[PDB]
């Protein structure tokens, strides 16, 4: 009852991070995208592309 | 309603005439006490002579004569309520006689018998009781002929005056054929409309209910409506919990999980060739889930690479780029590859293109309909 | 009197006949009495239905009642049964029930009969049931199996009916005189007859489906496969819908060979249609060959269905198919790649080296069949860099194109608009 | 109307790709998965 609901958090607050990150630019580097976030390549680059979806 | 031929029976035909599962032995036990319990002498020499089975003389003889003793016992209570009762007791000995021709297989004398029945009743529900049974006649049979003509008497009788519960089986029933005919779009439809007052269990469990509703509804729907109506709907949820592996298929697709999500398709796959209701589809199914997939993960790219593609999908390279070629040669997707450098540049149409090729299609269609319209009346 | 209730019956619709004979003959003399030099194709409208209708002892009786003007031409009928217009179409009815009767002897006299009263008869609003039969003059004498004299004589008529600006006479003897070329295969005069004759613009729209007919199979068996192709999908629509099956059973058949020889497949919907799966089966047969890509199944296809083949026409084509089959791989494989490798485009299409598939390829070019460009410096084919198809005059020429078709079509329906008094 | 006589004469909408002979989709992705 409470993981769910941080998960979902999490979730919510990467979405944000990512928004925020990106407003600035109009071509950037995945790899940059994720040193500003503070993730890893990988994960910023599926959550982005589920966020395009 | 009642199992009348319990549709289990064809299942377990079906899954017995297939190669790599014959005389397994399971299959033919559940069939064989199936058909004793049920004393379907007249099946049985039907399943009999299709697939040159050693036929039992000992036990068809017994089987024979009880449906013989039975059927006589019927008509013989039939002719008494003619001659003493009125029709009110008639139609229902009439009916019980049919029910029994069913059960025992006598396919032509059971319509014979339910066509009689349905002309001489007049009570609207008993109507639709008959129309039922013609369907699920036609459902257990695979006449398509049948079960559009009964599916066409139901809906009218419904529109003449019917009932909610009854409208439900009618849908169900139209969900099947319409998974039978594969028009998964609206077998869609009308297993998400009646998922949640699911009432027929003379078909199938609503575990197997469950299983096409999510199969159909992954086939025919988009992303927002699938998640909308099936990821997060209650009463779906509720049966995935007790189906670890449907839902791992569903939600392997959902979450864009794709190495699961070709796992699962191709154990779905081998369920829904055994299957038979979807038997005639599972080539059709397995290659529309791929071109979804594969639509998906393109849907937020620009240029993938096929070596990532392949990692994704759990795959070799030379593995999509064969699939891929053969979609994109077929028109399915919109994507070109790039061999040289291995690259999955994807072109897809702006919207201002889209609309001006639709434009182009919909005024070609239209205005080849008005010049033969003014060729038409100009003489 | 089981047979003689049936008679009865029989006589009953005879009757009812003879009443539309006598509207569409009323017809006829209100079109040449009154302007309008028309309404013969409202009485022609009907004629598949009295051909079909027509009886022995309706047109006995019919020709003992009739032709009571003058002249004894009844004896022509009378022996072979047991005004300006209404002659002709009554010798019309007469000639086309001998064609139903198969006696051909007789019914090629007597068109020949219709020939000469015509030929006599210098008429324009007769021009049409003129045209009606020189149709069935060419039908008699194909009968007959001599379609030689039908050259020169359809011909001459074909002279007679430009020379007098005709557009539905027109139309017919281009048709039946192309039929008649193809006949006998006369392929090149076909042609130059086509390069050097104007098909009336405003014709009748069957007249339209044949000549695009006999056009795209002129084009095909000359190499003009995109021009074949066009053609013949224009004939396919302005055919009728509920009949002419063997009219379009020919066109797709012929059609679907020529799109294979383009390098594309034919949609399957063809050979699922009720009417068409028998017919295009072999062909249904062809192009799963031809898009597997194997030459043993196409062998094998071929030698099982050549007798409907030397009953349809299409050997040199069917050849030809091989070629194309060929270039269908290649350009199969251009449609799904964008910078696919020779030694690639070879090895998915089992060519022999990648020195043949650049052959193959660059000739693929030439033709423009896949549009692409090519390099072998590094020897990869490299497709056209696609471009945003908006932007440019294309969509400009196609709404010009359908505008003035539109434009067209409303200044023919305000002028077709008509007052009669 | 017109008859050119003078030329003498699965519920479902099928697919081309439909009728392409190949193993099935689990074996295709076993043999992957067993070679990758």
């Amino acid at each position: 009852i409470i993981s769910t609901h941080l998960a979902k958090l999490y979730d919510n607050l990467l979405e944000q991070n990512l928004i925020r990150v990106i407003e600035p630019f109009s071509r950037v580097q995945i790899e940059h995208i994720s040193s500003l976030i503070k993730l890893s390549k990988a994960d910023v680059e599926r959550k982005l592309s589920q966020m395009i979806l | 309603l009642p199992k009348n031929p319990d549709l289990r029976i064809a299942q377990l035909r079906f899954l017995l005439s297939l190669p790599e599962h014959r005389g397994d032995a399971a299959v033919r036990d559940e069939l064989m006490a199936a058909v004793r319990d049920n004393n379907m002498a007249p099946y049985y020499e039907a399943l009999c002579k299709s697939l040159d089975w050693q036929i039992d003389v000992d036990l068809l003889n017994k089987m024979k004569k009880a449906n013989e003793d039975e059927l006589k016992r019927l008509d013989e209570e039939l002719e008494d309520a003619e001659k003493n009762l009125g029709e009110s007791e008639i139609r229902d000995a009439m009916m019980a006689k049919a029910e029994y021709l069913c059960r025992i297989g006598d396919k032509e004398g059971a319509l014979t018998a339910f066509r009689k029945t349905y002309d001489k009743t007049v009570a609207l529900g008993h109507r639709l009781d008959i129309v039922f049974y013609l369907l699920r006649i036609g459902l257990f049979y695979m006449d398509n002929d049948l079960i559009t003509r009964n599916t066409e008497k139901a809906k009218s009788l419904i529109e003449e005056g019917g009932d909610w519960d009854r409208r439900n089986r009618l849908k169900v029933y139209q969900g099947l054929y319409c998974v039978a005919i594969r028009d998964f779009k609206q077998a869609a439809e009308l297993f998400l409309d009646t998922v949640s007052t699911f009432t027929s269990y003379e078909l199938m469990d609503y575990k197997t209910f469950v299983t096409y509703t999510v199969y159909v509804s992954m086939i025919a729907l988009e992303r927002p409506d699938l998640r909308e109506k099936v990821i997060k709907g209650a009463e779906i949820l509720e049966v995935l919990h007790s189906l670890p592996a449907v839902r791992q298929y569903l939600f392997s697709l959902y979450e864009c999980r794709y190495s699961v999500f070709f796992q699962s398709l191709a154990v779905v796959e081998q369920e829904m060739k055994k299957d038979w209701l979807f038997a005639p589809h599972y080539r059709y199914y397995v290659r529309e889930m791929r071109i979804h997939a594969y639509s998906q993960l393109l849907e937020s790219y620009r240029s993938l690479t096929l070596g990532y593609m392949a990692e994704a999908f759990g795959v070799g390279v030379e593995f999509i780029d064969q699939e891929l070629s053969r979609f994109i040669a077929a028109g399915r997707l919109h994507c070109k590859i790039d061999k040289v450098n291995e690259i999955v540049e994807t072109n897809r149409p702006d919207s201002k293109n889209w609309q001006y090729q639709e434009t182009i299609k919909k005024g070609d269609l239209l205005l080849n309909r008005v010049q033969k319209l003014s060729r038409v009346i100009n003489m | 009197t089981a047979a003689a209730a049936a008679e009865h019956s029989q006589r009953e619709l005879d009757t009812v006949t003879l009443e539309d004979i006598k509207e569409h003959v009323k017809q006829l003399e209100k079109a040449v009495s009154g302007k309008e030099p028309r309404f013969v194709l409202r009485a022609l409208r009907m004629l598949p239905s009295t051909s079909r209708r027509l009886n022995h002892y309706v047109l006995y009786k019919a020709v003992q009642g009739f032709f009571t003007s003058n002249n004894a031409t009844r004896d022509f009928l009378l022996p072979f049964l047991e005004l300006p217009e209404v002659e002709a179409y009554l010798q019309l009815l007469v000639v086309i029930f001998m064609m139903n009767s198969k006696r051909y002897k007789e019914a090629q006299k007597i068109s020949d009969d219709l020939m000469q009263k015509i030929s006599t008869q210098n008429r324009r609003a007769l021009d049409l049931v003129a045209a009606k039969c020189y149709y069935y003059h060419a039908r008699v004498y194909e009968f007959l199996d001599k379609l030689d004299v039908v050259r020169s004589f359809l011909h001459a008529r074909l002279r007679t009916a430009t020379l007098r600006h005709d557009a539905d006479g027109q139309a017919t003897l281009l048709n039946l005189l192309l039929r008649n070329y193809l006949h006998y295969s006369l392929y090149d005069q076909a042609e130059k007859l086509v390069s050097k004759s104007v098909f009336p613009e405003q014709a009748n729209n069957n007249e339209w489906a044949r000549y695009l007919y006999y056009t795209g199979r002129i084009k095909a068996i000359q190499l003009e496969y995109s021009e074949a192709r066009r053609t013949m999908t224009n004939a396919l629509r302005k055919a009728p819908q509920h009949t002419a099956v063997g009219f379009k059973q020919t066109v797709h058949k012929l059609l679907i060979v020529v799109e294979l020889l383009l390098g594309e497949i034919p949609d399957r919907l063809q050979f699922r249609q009720p009417s068409l799966k028998r017919s295009l089966m072999p062909y249904f047969l062809l192009t799963q060959a031809v898009r597997t890509g194997n030459l043993a199944k196409f062998n094998q296809v071929l030698d099982q269905f050549g007798e409907k083949f030397q009953a349809d026409g299409t050997y040199t084509l069917i050849i030809r198919l091989r070629h194309n089959v060929i270039k269908t791989g290649v350009r199969m494989i251009s449609l799904s790649y964008s910078r696919i490798s020779l030694a690639d485009i070879a090895q998915k299409l089992q060519l022999d080296s990648p020195e043949d598939a650049e052959f193959i390829v660059a000739k693929a070019i030439r033709d423009g069949v896949i549009e692409a460009s090519i390099n072998h410096e590094k020897g990869y084919v490299q497709s056209k860099e696609m471009i945003d198809i908006y932007s440019t005059r294309e969509p400009q020429l196609a709404f010009h194109q359908r505008i003035s078709f539109c434009l067209d079509i409303h200044n023919m329906s305000v002028k077709a608009m008509r007052f009669p008094p | 109307d017109d008859e050119f006589e003078e030329f003498p004469a699965h519920v479902w909408e099928d697919n081309w790709d439909d009728d392409n002979v190949e193993d099935d989709f689990s074996n295709q992705l076993r043999a992957e998965l067993e070679k990758h």
